[PDB]
């Protein structure tokens, strides 16, 4: 149960999303680690266009999908 | 901006990912939380030259050795990570490295063999074992602890070294 996340400047995770969690929550460390904060980012769901999302979307809502997080 | 895409292999649980996050944010991840795949970019100066390290931390669970392969390809230097208290993350480090030279089709790719929790009790892992086996590959060997961070930007900053000379 996870998320690939493609991250500013180049960068990339993927997640385990826990129950339970929202976006902000599942993506905070891969943020924190690389001195970004989800604050000053919006977040995409990337289509099969792309959709913005709320930080606070439930993260096992999104398992399998692929995310855009990019700078404001 | 010089760009130098090292990428960080070995056995799950050997400590690639707290080595990165020490490298990149001087912090100590005691979770556990393996990886699928992470990569990071950070700017450091090393032998005062500003360059962009671009660090691609694999997953040590081979069952997700597709991914790996696929951004192996492009590395220019690999750091090969056992842990002093896992004997099979040291003997797998020939399987990592045959995959390295396979993967970058040529036996001549600037690698740093890593050993890494050196701050644990009961080493089983001894410093001459190691110390024989980057030998036997013509390698620097670098102890480690991303607990301490005891020797995690000399493994680093030797790979680019190695990078360097190689051109
Ligand atoms: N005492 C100590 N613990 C460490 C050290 N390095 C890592 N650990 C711990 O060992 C465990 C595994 O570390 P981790 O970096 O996740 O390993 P990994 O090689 O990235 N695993 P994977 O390949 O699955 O992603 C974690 O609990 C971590 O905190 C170290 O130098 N000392
Ligand atoms: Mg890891």
């Amino acid at each position: 149960n996870t998320i690939r996340v493609f991250l500013p400047n180049k960068q990339r995770t993927v997640v385990n999303v826990r129950n339970g969690m929202s976006l902000h929550d599942c993506l905070m460390k891969a943020l924190k680690v690389r001195g970004l904060q989800p604050e000053c980012c919006a977040v995409f769901r990337l289509l099969h266009k792309k959709a913005r999302l709320d930080w606070n979307t439930d993260a096992a809502s999104l398992i399998g999908e692929e995310l855009q997080v990019d700078f404001l | 901006m010089t760009e130098y895409k090292l990428v960080v292999v070995g056995a799950g649980d050997v400590g690639k990912s707290a080595l990165t996050i020490q490298l990149i944010q001087n912090h100590f991840v005691d979770e556990y939380d393996p990886t699928i795949e992470d990569s990071y970019r950070k700017q450091v100066v090393i032998d005062g030259e500003t360059c962009l390290l671009d660090i691609l931390d694999t997953a040590g669970q081979e069952e997700y050795s597709a991914m790996r392969d696929q951004y192996m390809r492009t590395g220019e230097g690999f750091l090969c990570v056992f842990a002093i208290n896992n004997t099979k993350s040291f003997e797998d480090i020939h399987h990592y490295r045959e995959q390295i030279k396979r993967v970058k089709d040529s036996e001549d790719v600037p690698m740093v063999l890593v050993g890494n929790k050196c701050d644990l009790p009961s080493r089983t892992v001894d410093t001459k074992q190691a110390q024989d086996l980057a030998r036997s590959y013509g390698i620097p060997f670098i102890e480690t602890s991303a607990k301490t961070r005891q020797g995690v930007d000399d493994a680093f900053y030797t790979l680019v070294r190695e990078i360097r000379k190689h051109k």
